[PDB]
């Protein structure tokens, strides 16, 4: 039983929550934020990922040189990313290093120098971020697969933004999105691991007192996006491993159905053949995938977003004549979440889950996440035993019923990169969505 | 001069991004208006001296002939006939 996660409240309304775990000896504070890309018009795409590089370019105190040296001299790392919903500002340190930490994020949060010299230099570095991320595979399939799924709407939209925003992005709207976005009502002060929380809270109250709330302050994690079925080919036969996503839309993080999705996922489950394991799991789509040499892996994810999600799996295989069959199999394995699951696999899923929700948080940085996530996107930390009996209510007519709205004879988004000849037509994808038989 | 799906004997591919869109999203008929009468109209017109000249040159022809035969075969075209035969 995990000790308890206290949280408080400043007057503007920014929230603290903390962990303290008394085994460890250093300790992660960081803010996590409700905005990101999303937050961004189809002008100033980039922005909140143009900010991020700005805002370890120096301060109206400390210089770029200074802010090094300042971290250096703490003896921790600072880190930070954007996503299309969530950006997160963090700092791994040492028990009794945390003060000068919360003084550091405060600082390049509320006081950062964004000049136009910094702003220039930067405009280079992301130009180059643009021709590289094309080596991250998975990377370049999902964020096509956002893309198309939300085809034109904000969730589409990649978190660097198009070449021309890069060239274009100015201080002036820079400062105007942080004011806007970073504000406490939209923030979240997180320590896990050797933190004292009312020492946290004196250290909120010392540094993020004169934050801004916004004039119409929402719950944490409140938002409309229209799915569309279609695909992206990306066909390049000098790779040598295909790269393939299939996605539905899925589930918000406060759906009803979040615990019955991700049940449903853990039916399909993971695979890599690297792994020494992977050739003896229960799961039926790993048996197939395994005894027949069709992929080198797939991952099945859930993604869920404030008011959408995206539930599929991606898959990687350099068997390119037997693409149609791991595609072909793979969908039949969904099928049968709604022809044919019944207590076994769903009892089996839910074992596994109980423990794989609580094992995914083992350290502070874990933690932190956990708190920051929950906290931005659900309003509250979800204590375990919460947890264990929302899965316990998941049954076996849940996964059926669910799967029957959600999966069954539904427009899919696919993403095919590298040798994919072999991937038949949208058509012959999408006709196994549903079986004739049944 | 054709493999099967995966080795089908195409060169190397790369670069091209193609997008398409799910039958269900999809209006099917959309732009069948335009397309009934201005796009067939450009197909048909670029293509109908290739119809006309032939039709209607083989067509006179046999407009010609039948007619003449006709003709010979009356009391005026006895004569014609005679030597024709």
């Amino acid at each position: 039983v995990s000790p308890k996660t206290r949280t408080s409240n400043l007057k503007n309304g920014l929230t603290i929550a903390s962990e303290s775990n008394p085994l460890v000896q250093t300790a992660t504070v960081g803010v996590w934020i409700d905005a990101g890309s999303r937050n961004e018009n189809a002008y100033n795409n980039g922005t909140a990922h143009f900010f991020e590089h700005l805002a370890f370019k120096g301060t109206d105190k400390r210089s770029q040189h200074q802010l090094e040296l300042d971290i250096e001299n703490m003896g921790g790392h600072l880190n930070a990313y954007t996503s299309r919903e969530s950006t997160v500002y963090y700092a791994k340190s040492f028990k009794d290093d945390v003060p000068k930490s919360v003084e550091i994020l405060a600082d390049i949060l509320q006081h950062s120098k964004l000049a136009e010299s910094a702003i220039d230099r930067e405009r280079e570095v992301i130009t180059r971020e643009l021709e590289e991320v094309n080596k991250q595979y998975e990377e370049v399939v999902f964020d096509h697969l956002h893309a198309t799924a939300f085809m034109n709407q904000p969730l589409g939209r990649t978190i660097l933004g198009p070449r021309e925003n890069i060239q274009t992005i100015t201080n002036t709207e820079l400062r105007k999105f942080i004011t806007e976005n970073y504000t406490a009502d939209r923030m979240v002060l997180v320590g896990a691991g050797a933190v004292d929380h009312d020492a946290l809270v004196e250290l909120a109250e010392k540094y993020f007192s004169h934050l801004p709330s916004s004039q119409s302050p929402v719950p944490l994690g409140t938002p409309i996006p229209n799915f569309v079925g279609s695909e992206v080919r990306l066909r390049d036969d000098t790779m040598p491993v295909a790269h393939i996503a299939i996605a539905v839309e899925g589930v918000s993080w406060t759906s009803e159905d979040y615990y019955t999705a991700l049940v449903a996922q853990a039916i399909i489950g993971n695979y890599d053949r690297a792994v020494g394991t992977s050739r003896h799991q229960g799961s039926r789509l790993s048996n197939i995938v395994s005894e027949n040499n069709l992929a080198n892996s797939f991952q099945s994810f859930s993604t869920s977003y404030s008011d959408t999600g995206l539930w599929g799996i991606y898959l990687t295989s350099e068997n390119t004549t037997q693409i149609d069959d791991l595609v072909h199999f793979t969908l039949k394995e969904w099928n049968r979440l709604s022809t044919s699951v019944s207590n076994l696999q769903v009892e089996r899923a839910k074992s596994q889950l109980k423990a794989g929700l609580l094992l995914s948080l083992d350290g502070t940085t874990y933690v932190a996440e956990d708190i920051g996530r929950q906290l931005t996107t659900l309003g509250r930390r979800v204590t375990p035993a919460e947890v264990e009996a929302k899965l316990e209510a998941v049954t076996e007519h849940d996964v059926r019923a669910w799967a029957q709205k959600t999966l069954y004879d539904k427009d899919i988004a696919l993403v095919g990169l590298g040798p994919i000849e072999g991937l038949y037509d949208y058509n012959r994808i999408r006709n196994d969505m549903s079986m004739m038989r049944w | 001069y054709m493999g099967w799906w995966g080795h089908m004997g195409s060169p190397p591919q790369k670069g091209i991004a193609g997008y398409t869109i799910s039958p269900f999203a999809a209006r099917p008929f959309a732009g069948v208006v335009h397309a009934a009468i201005f796009n067939t109209f450009r197909r048909t017109k670029n293509q109908a001296l290739f119809v006309i000249l032939p039709v209607s040159f083989f067509y006179y022809v046999w407009t010609q002939a039948s007619e003449k035969n006709e003709w010979l075969y009356t009391k005026a075209g006895r004569h014609e006939l005679a030597k024709a035969l």
